[PDB]
RNA sequence: AAACUCCUGAACCCGGGACGAAACCCCCGAGGAGGGGACUGACGGUACCGGGGUAAUAGCGCCGGCCAACUCCGUGCCAGCAGCCGCGGUAAUACGGAGGGCGCGAGCGUUACCCGGAUUCACUGGGCGUAAAGGGCGUGUAGGCGGCCUGGGGCGUCCCAUGUGAAA
RNA sequence: GCAAACCGGAUUAGAUACCCGGGUAGUCCACGCCCUAAACGAUGCGCGCUAGGUCUCUGGGUCUCCUGGGGGCCGAAGCUAACG
RNA sequence: AAGGAGGUAAAAAUGGUAAAAAA
């Protein structure tokens, strides 16, 4: 399955934050703040020479990590990726932020990986009509992210709605507070989510 | 070989030999055995290894060693002819498996139960 | 602003008429990020005299890099003797493809599509000398122009 | 004797290249000069000329140089890289259209003899017309 | 269509049919050079009217005997001392290659 | 991380419910084109649509370098791991156990088989002074390939057209 | 004359060996038969190209020099992993 | 007399002693 349970204890193991869980991950600390750096009963026991490969690997899963899937399907979309034509690195990143759930979530509908997944398998999302559950459903620039009709009158749905408006959508999310939708724009880049990750290193590593 | 004589002869093909005629597509075999004893490897150790000639269920009396401590064996088990020499043993080719039709894996193994038979440790506690 | 970037350590015994004296060999490759380059062998009894100094001669053994894009302007099959290494046009997204001193000594030039293959002897110092003078025998065409204008 | 006194010529281009030696010789044909011809054409040699020896009709060829570095040693680079012959007398190699390489992917050249006369990489692809794989230069 | 052939003519010896070795040739499919190759055929000669060497175009046609196969249309030229001495050159090189 | 919290809601309950199938057929026209009516579900009431609703399986290899990840007792060249090099001969980071972590996850290892790396039968892409290798040497058969100049030929070679190269 | 094998001698712990005394096969003459090797420049053969300084042997020219062919060494460039 | 190189003569009474190993 999809790890789960002690999760930014990933946080600390890369060296870099990141959000995950919403809410607390995203409070003073991603597990961070407190007492943040790799876990164990090492961790912060002088850290060491990974290997150019070695920290080139960590890219790689740090990557698959902040895009909470398996490292399975992450690659198999890079396959698919270097499969097709484009930008091989980049083109790959925006590939993985097309993806139905992050979609969800960077829309404001939900706090985080875990949560954004969970309510994208629930179906709750209707793009251009159909409620699709399918987490790994990449939409298309003409499509629009929706939410179900009863899913309206929702609690923490509605929380969110309420703790996001006024924060601004990506340039290729389009927010609909109001009809309740968001609509899938043009085909966002490194520049549009920015994660601390290099292509290359995930391509090069990868491509071996 | 001026282009010439390397299209009027060959390059041939390099071959192998298997190093491990375990043979038919079968490296898996019906292990019967016969008996045991210990052997050692070169200038720095001595133990158990077996023996297990096998018969297969085609031929050969090899040297099928066993998967470590924890023995029983005696003479049938079925040693499942696996593969894989050391400096140990003049052989140690065509491994055994534990679980097969005896053995069944160390009395207690926390570890490589991926052959040393113990199924899933469950202390029911 | 350059970048020792250390490639590996050698250890080298004479033998003692009262028993062995090991030295330090300090294999480096000083960049800059951008496009210049320097390769350095650092010998001494104790490592960070060896690595310094070794810094320094790549500091001064110094070569240009000329870059388009991120890669390559052609095709070379360089060879100092023993290694061979061989360098052939990528497009952009590759990644830095290659092998070891060759990734690191182009990455301290800053490639970023490059297939590399490394043929022959793999001897790290060679290695690095073959490389060097494969990316010392880099031709443009800026310089194409220059003698292939005549003079 | 010879086999090639195409390849021998390219061989004795090869030895001035390699030694600096503003001109070097090279017997009469008809060929060789159509070679030069291109060689000349791309501002490679310094050029040729129908000269003679001892009674003996030849081809004599003055060729290109660059600046004088200083620093490691005197030696200023070389114009005429290096030429490889292709196509030998055992490899009669014969390209066509789609064919035909890319010469240091995006500079030197190809020499090769098709249908009309001798053409270049560049030039044989844009007439579209091919043949034998004579040398490579860059 | 149906395929023609030239080729040296070799043995009249046959009572009203010659036999004929004809040439091809091709490179190496990954080898590059050309090769040259020896492919002999049977010369339908109702008329006996060729003679050791006798170059002719030959031709492929219905089944005439055991691997009685081609046949001839027309002719090229004749006494072809050399090519034929040649082929029988190579006859003696192998009645000079002993096992006993 | 757990416990505590709220939320959602696999599995599961009730209800409705398929596309898969319109032809053949009789009939008006002539038995033709057309036009009409009627028959036809094995799966299976499964897909799926609506509503009711419970947090509800977690493993497998490794942690000596290659190859990313260490601390603790035991064991004492014994028991033993081991693809390679080896690791242990009483303070083992390599055995065996335990905390942790690397990876992978409904899969993980193991062997077998094949291609690669192997440019390690080298055409791209190798070599014969001493690591593997000149045949002790001269003769020449075939074969292999061949100097300058003109013109024919258009076999090799190049080019455009073109048949076929099914489907997958 | 010489000399494996073979004997004496001296030597050593041993001496079927090196050192000494004899002595045979064989080393010579012709015919034949075997065909081996560190047959070693351990570098195939044919040509053309790419610095010169030198010792020397033969062929040509009035010749303190040049030039054809070879036979020792050195050392440009280049090559090789290195000696070279 | 400098070196290096190219071919001729010189020069050992006798010696058995091992070994898993320690870095």
């Amino acid at each position: 399955g999809r790890y789960i349970g002690p999760v930014c204890r990933l946080c600390r193991r890369e060296g870099v934050k990141l959000y995950l869980k919403g809410e607390r991950c995203y409070s003073p600390k991603c597990a961070m703040e407190r007492r943040p750096y790799p876990p164990g009963q090492h961790g912060q026991k002088r850290a060491r020479r990974p290997s150019d490969y070695a920290v080139r690997l960590r890219e790689k899963q740090k990557l698959r990590r902040i895009y909470g899937i398996s490292e399975r399907q992450f690659r198999n979309l890079f396959e698919e990726a270097s499969k097709k034509k484009g930008v091989t690195g980049s083109v790959f990143l925006g590939l993985l932020e097309s993806r139905l759930d992050n979609v969800v979530y960077r829309l404001g509908f939900a706090v985080s990986r875990r949560q954004a997944r969970q309510l994208v398998r629930h179906g709750h999302i209707t793009v251009n009509g159909r409620r699709v559950d399918l987490p790994s459903y990449r939409v298309r620039p003409g499509d629009e992210i929706a939410v179900a009709e009863k899913s309206r009158n929702l609690e923490l749905i509605r929380q969110n709605l309420e703790a996001m408006k006024g924060r601004k959508v990506g340039p290729w999310l389009s927010l609909d507070v109001e009809g309740m939708k968001g609509k899938f724009l043009r085909l966002p880049d490194r520049e549009d989510l920015a994660l601390p990750v290099n292509e290359q290193l995930v391509i090069e590593f990868y491509s071996r | 070989p001026t282009i010439n004589q390397l299209v009027r002869k060959g390059r041939e093909k390099v071959r192998k030999k298997s190093k491990v005629p375990a043979l038919k597509g079968a490296p898996f075999r019906r292990g019967v055995c016969t008996v045991v004893r210990t052997v050692t490897p070169k200038k720095p150790n001595s133990a158990l290894r077996k023996v297990a000639k096998v018969r297969l269920t085609s031929g050969y009396e090899v040297t099928a060693y066993i998967p470590g401590e924890g023995h029983n064996l005696q003479e049938h088990s079925v040693v499942l002819i696996r593969g894989g020499r050391v400096k140990d043993l003049p052989g140690v080719r065509y491994h055994i498996v534990r679980g097969v039709y005896d053995a069944a894996g160390v009395k207690d193994r926390k570890k490589s139960r991926s052959k040393y038979g113990t199924k899933k440790p469950k202390e029911a506690a | 602003d350059f970048e020792e970037k250390m490639i590996l350590i050698r250890r080298t015994a004479r033998m003692q008429a009262g028993g062995r004296r090991f030295r330090f060999g300090a294999l480096v490759v000083v960049g800059d990020r951008q496009g210049r380059v320097g390769l350095g062998f650092g010998k001494a009894p104790e490592v960070p005299l060896a690595v310094q100094k070794a810094g320094y001669y790549a500091r001064r053994n110094m070569v240009e890099v000329p870059l388009q894009n991120g890669t390559i302007p052609h095709e070379i099959e360089v060879e100092f003797g023993a290694s061979k290494i061989v360098l052939k046009p990528a497009a952009p997204g590759t990644g830095v493809i290659a092998g070891a001193v060759p990734r690191a000594i182009l990455e301290l030039a800053g490639v970023t599509d490059i297939l590399t293959k490394e043929l022959g002897s793999r001897n790290p110092i060679n290695i690095a000398y073959a490389t060097m003078e494969a990316l010392r025998q880099l031709r443009t065409k800026a310089d194409v122009e220059r003698l292939r204008k005549g003079e | 004797m010879l086999t090639d006194p195409i390849a021998d010529m390219l061989t004795r281009i090869r030895n001035a290249t390699r030694v600096y030696k503003e001109s070097t010789d090279v017997p009469a044909s008809r060929f060789k000069e159509e070679i030069l011809r291109i060689l000349a054409r791309e501002g490679f040699i310094k050029g040729y000329e129908r000269v003679d020896v001892d009674g003996k009709p030849y081809l004599r060829v003055y060729l290109k140089y660059g600046p004088r570095r200083q620093g490691p040693d005197p030696r200023p680079e070389q114009v005429i890289h290096h030429i490889r012959r292709i196509s030998k007398p055992g490899r009669r190699v014969y390209v066509g259209v789609k064919e035909i390489p890319r010469v240091r992917r995006g500079l030197g050249i190809a020499i090769l003899s098709t249908s009309k006369g001798v053409l270049t990489d560049r030039e044989a692809r844009k007439l579209g017309v091919g043949g034998e794989l004579i040398c490579e230069v860059w | 269509p149906k395929k023609v052939l030239t080729g040296v003519v070799v043995s009249d010896k046959m009572q009203k049919t010659v036999t004929v070795l004809v040439e091809r040739q091709f490179p190496h499919p990954l080898y590059g050079k050309v090769i040259k190759r020896s492919k002999k055929y049977l010369a339908h000669d109702p008329e006996e009217k060729y003679k050791l060497g006798d170059v002719v175009e030959i031709i492929e046609s219905r089944p005439i005997s055991k691997r009685k196969r081609f046949r001839v249309l027309r002719l090229v030229e004749s006494g072809r001392m050399d090519l034929v001495e040649k082929y029988l050159i190579r006859r003696q090189n192998y009645e000079s290659l002993s096992k006993r």
